[PDB]
């Protein structure tokens, strides 16, 4: 009825050793959904032309497929970018 | 301090094909046709061999009959 759309972004910053990765891990553990996908820093770079971008795009495949199939009766997908 | 350094990117040359899909299909079709022709030749050759084997017995029988008849006629004649 309100016609609102959900939020799809969180950023955490601060000095070292203050509880950021802990928050992300516990948030991932809290939600009843699929296992989160975690990226360990610059894991996406490749020596070939185009492969880095294919790697970034292969993260958003399950979400797109489920959105197309199940529409609004779909689960939640979590992606964590470290560093 | 105008000392620059670089990094490299790579590209893959197209694999060996894009000429293996026009002559290839024709080659396969011709191979299939040759296989069918060979099967037909097999069948015909087996039939011909059977017919030759059949002919042999009649040949031998006629030879024996003629020889025996000639010997009998000669024996009675003298
Ligand atoms: N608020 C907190 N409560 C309890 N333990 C904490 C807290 N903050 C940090 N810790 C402890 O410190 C450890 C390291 O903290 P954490 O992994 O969150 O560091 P960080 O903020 O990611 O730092 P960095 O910038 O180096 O990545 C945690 O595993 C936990 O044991």
């Amino acid at each position: 009825q309100m016609g609102c759309k959900h939020v799809k972004g969180i950023l955490l910053y601060g000095p070292p050793g203050c509880g950021k990765t802990l928050l992300a891990r516990q948030i991932g553990k809290m939600l009843n959904a699929r296992e989160p996908k975690v990226v360990n820093g610059p894991e996406i770079l490749n020596k070939y032309v185009g492969e880095s971008e294919a790697n970034i795009r292969k993260l958003f495949a399950d979400a797109e497929e489920e959105q197309r199939r199940l529409g609004a009766n779909s689960g939640l997908h979590i992606i964590i970018f470290d560093e | 301090d105008m000392r620059n350094e670089l990094e490299e990117m790579q590209r893959r040359a197209d694999q060996l094909a894009d000429e293996s899909l026009e002559s290839t299909r024709r080659m396969l079709q011709l191979v299939e046709e040759s296989k069918d022709a060979g099967i037909r030749t097999l069948v015909m050759l087996d039939e011909q061999g059977e017919q030759l084997e059949r002919i042999e017995e009649g040949m031998d029988q006629i030879n024996k009959d003629m020889k025996e008849a000639e010997k009998n006629l000669t024996d009675l004649g003298k």
